[PDB]
């Protein structure tokens, strides 16, 4: 999930953005969040290959 | 109503009073309104006339003409602002000052609130077009603008100067000389009969009237525009005359130096103008201007409450030549 | 004359608006509050009765067409327009559009496509009313007024919303609101005005639940000499440790059953006995405000907004479903028909536009229709038409 | 114009109704707690009489056809295959469709 209050602990998405506006009319901002990891369950099937070449 | 702890009295009514606010300028209407997009203008200027042939011998030599003339300025526009806030230590207990018992509302001090601001920016548009006529614009503490006309086009400020303690003198063969040659010689175009104006102070002007040679102009016989026995202007507070194909006009504002009184043509063609540009929001930036902005906001918390006001103006005089400053002296 | 002279103030009744809320259901934020209301199993209720009837309304939909020749074409290519959705129906659409009476508010975007094969070829359909989730719209302004708060140029959706895990024109949306007048482009949600009683409410029953597990009346209570509890706790091997022990579990185990009594020595020190046992009560009186009747006021408050208090217990439901779809038609007589109409080019005067018209809520009775036909029929009142006979 | 500028979010209104509900109901756990419940006397009363007449309305089942000749030939071999699925029938059909509930 997001930092945000409104999902926290509650759920998850691939990417979150957001933008704001003042409500004054005067000024604007973006926002954008992920948090996700990369995990390659069996390290045992990918083999390294090395070559020497010339 | 409340009197002393055991006893009560009667409330009657409430009593106000507010300063004038003067619109003679802008009831003239001699202004032109522009509304642009940038806070920057551009004026294009083209003058052009001739020369005079000088005689030659016969199948000798020629003569050639010369060339034309150009210019090209620019300018900037200011900035005025005016915010204000309400809290509530100002409505707590405070009685609304009307009804025996009626508590404090916000929304009328939001109403005395958008009163207020609606006049000064009134009077600052007034003094504004009042600046703009003497030859400079108005942008008290802000010297990134400070235009002075005259020196900006390039020129130089005729007087044509009265005295008024010559009874046995008419100060308009004064007047008539000076200012009315002047503005014909500089009109530019070919035109004819322009309208001649004039802008007095209240000495001035009550002191023309009282001239020996205005009165028996009019006294042997009623003719139409009775000076002696009617008012100038009938009973409106800006009084109006017209004399010799003139039209004199009482400055109420006070704004005109006290014994002095400014000359200037209608008719002439983009004499004067007025520029706005956008406010500084995403809402109008880049977009095109508007008379005057308000702005109110209701704080999501109930503990304040807010009022916003800006604009953004420029007045521009194009022709500094045909400004005369008359200058009595008594 | 001919020129306006004062402006909507959307910009400004709105802005009023939102202050005088409790914070908790100003826009950003009364979009989480919905959601964590209708869990509620009486405000749940009361919503989904609601689109009961009203899914049922724009079932069996008609178009009634005109007088003129011209117009019975237009509303058969109306009701094909209307029937042919892809991938949408009517009661889809109404269900989705209904979804006011929580957010006071919703977005529906018209697409028009045109037709390879079909009996109308050459012709614009429409492919889908697409919703637009209140949840995916802008929390900033979602809807943008002019340089004046005269009126909409258009309702603005949030750039999050294009992510898997921007300005619409307001030409292209149909707007439905209900709850506040025409310059309250954020409507009045219903669920605004039960708030204070939804918290009431919740509040009462959490105090009945931990109200009535700790009611420990009639509980065992055992005193013992000091003497045999400290020589315990010091001599783990002690016989005054066995017997302790022994308590500890006969106690938890001592209901009442064909073999439960109770034996305590009858030894007396001063004027209080050293052994006994007594059953705990209430020395006084007990609770007085009675929570439940306090429940019971605040359900039949928060189903009133709703017109369904009646489960408490032409009527006051059926009438407030009436509204809920007399507004759905209203942007649907008058925002798609005649713009569907003008890319077909078919330019009629206002007594020939066909309308839709919604079913009926309420059941026909058997018993009431088939006498009234006869006392009409008696007489010679009821014209013989095939629109009477198909009635049957 | 035709062409779309906008989506339905389905990948979005998803992931904020996962975290507003109490997690003993989210996806991959509401399975279990749907057969843990169920096991209650008057949960399981409810459902059987839903069933009961869910089932009722989807035995005597009929097909309208419409008014053309082609409409009435389509229509009676329609009926032909929604009857004679093998192993299967409409009301084995209905109560296993109605598990949305």
């Amino acid at each position: 999930p997001s930092d945000t209050l409104r999902d926290a602990n509650q759920a998850a998405q691939e990417l979150y953005v957001f933008f704001k506006e003042s409500n004054y009319l005067r000024e604007a901002k973006i926002e954008s969040e992920t948090s996700f990891l990369t995990v390659n369950n069996r390290p045992e099937l990918v083999v390294k290959s090395t070559g020497k070449f010339t | 109503m409340q009197n002393g702890d055991f006893q009560i009295l009667d409330y009657t009514g409430l009593i106000s009073t507010m300063p004038r606010v003067d619109t003679l300028l802008q009831s003239m209407n001699l202004f032109t309104e522009h509304f642009g997009r940038t806070t920057v203008a551009r004026i294009e200027r083209l003058d052009d006339g001739a020369g005079d042939i000088k005689a030659v011998q016969r199948g000798g030599v020629r003569q050639h003409l010369a060339n034309d003339r150009k210019k090209i300025v620019n300018l900037n526009i200011p900035f005025f602002p005016l915010d204000r806030s309400i809290d509530r230590a100002d409505i707590q207990n405070f009685r609304e000052f009307g009804t025996e018992n009626a508590p404090a509302t916000v929304d009328a001090e939001v109403q005395r609130h958008m009163a207020r601001i609606r006049r000064s920016h009134a009077i600052l548009k007034s003094k504004a077009m009042y600046a703009a006529l003497k030859g400079t614009s108005w942008s008290p503490d802000d010297p990134v603008s400070d235009y002075n006309y005259y020196d900006v086009w390039g020129a130089t400020q005729t007087t044509a100067d009265v005295d008024f303690t010559k009874l046995g003198v008419d100060p308009i063969e004064v007047l008539e000389a000076e200012a009315r040659a002047h503005i014909i010689d500089w009109a530019g175009d070919n035109g004819d009969n322009y309208e001649i104006v004039v802008l007095a102070s209240r000495q001035w002007f009550s002191a023309l009237i009282a001239h020996p040679q205005v009165t028996g102009a009019y006294s042997q016989y009623p003719s139409t525009q009775e000076i002696l026995r009617r008012r100038l202007g009938g009973n409106a507070n800006n009084r109006i005359f017209e004399h010799k194909n003139i039209l004199f006009i009482e400055d109420i504002s006070g704004n005109i130096p006290a014994g002095e009184a400014y000359i200037f043509p209608r008719g002439i063609s983009r004499m004067f103008e007025i520029y706005y540009a956008p406010s500084d929001t995403l809402r109008d930036a880049n977009q095109a201007a508007q008379e005057l902005y308000v702005f109110f906001k209701e704080s999501n918390y109930l503990r304040e409450a807010k009022i916003e006001s800006e604009t953004s103006f420029l007045t521009v005089n194009n022709r500094p030549e045909l400004v005369v400053k008359s200058t009595g002296k008594f | 004359r001919m020129s306006e002279q004062g402006t909507f103030a959307l910009a400004k009744v709105q802005v009023d608006s939102e202050r005088m809320k409790a914070e908790e259901i100003r826009w950003p934020h009364l979009i989480g509050t919905a959601e964590s209301m209708k869990q509620d199993a009486t405000v749940a209720t009361g919503l989904d009765m609601l689109y009961t009837f009203v899914e049922k309304a724009f079932k069996d939909f008609k178009v009634i067409p005109g007088e003129s020749e011209e117009s019975k074409k237009a509303a058969k290519f109306i009701e094909y327009c209307l029937k042919n959705m892809e991938g949408q129906t009517l009661r889809q659409f109404a269900r989705d559009a209904a979804t006011f009476n929580e957010y006071g508010l919703s977005v529906v975007e018209k697409v028009y496509t045109q037709i390879a094969v079909g009996e109308y070829v050459g012709k614009y359909k429409v492919k889908n009313l697409a919703f637009r989730p209140q949840a995916s719209l802008s929390r900033t302004n979602p809807i943008v007024y002019n340089s004046d708060g005269s009126a909409i140029v258009g309702i603005k959706q949030s750039l999050s919303a294009f992510q898997n895990y921007v300005i619409i024109p307001i030409s292209r949306v149909m707007l439905m609101n209900t709850g506040g007048s025409s310059s309250q482009a954020l409507g009045v949600s219903p669920l605004v005005g039960c708030y204070r009683a939804w918290r009431e409410k919740i509040l009462i029953e959490n105090l009945e639940v931990v109200g009535a597990t700790k009611d420990m009346g009639g509980v065992i209570e055992l005193k013992i000499p000091s003497q045999i509890l400290n020589k315990a706790a010091m001599d783990p091997s002690s016989p005054e440790a066995d017997m302790v022990r022994g308590l500890m579990s006969d106690a938890a185990n001592a209901h009442s059953g064909e073999q439960s009594f109770f034996m305590l020595p009858s030894d007396t020190k001063d004027n209080a006995p050293q052994y006994s046992m007594t059953l705990k009560g209430i020395d006084g009186m007990g609770k007085q405000y009675s929570t439940a009747q306090l429940i019971s006021d605040r359900k039949k408050s928060i189903l009133d907004r709703l017109g369904a208090g009646f489960i408490n217990v032409q009527t006051i439901h059926t009438q407030f479903v009436q509204r809920v779809n007399e507004i759905i038609l209203e942007a649907l007589n008058e925002n798609l028909l005649p713009q569907l109409l003008a890319l077909n080019d078919i330019r009629l005067p206002e007594t020939e536009m066909p309308y839709v018209k919604a079913g009926e809520i309420v059941d026909v009775d058997m018993e009431g229709f088939s006498k009234a036909i006869q006392r009409i029929g008696a007489v010679g009142y009821l014209p013989k038409t095939p629109k009477v006979i198909n009635r049957v």
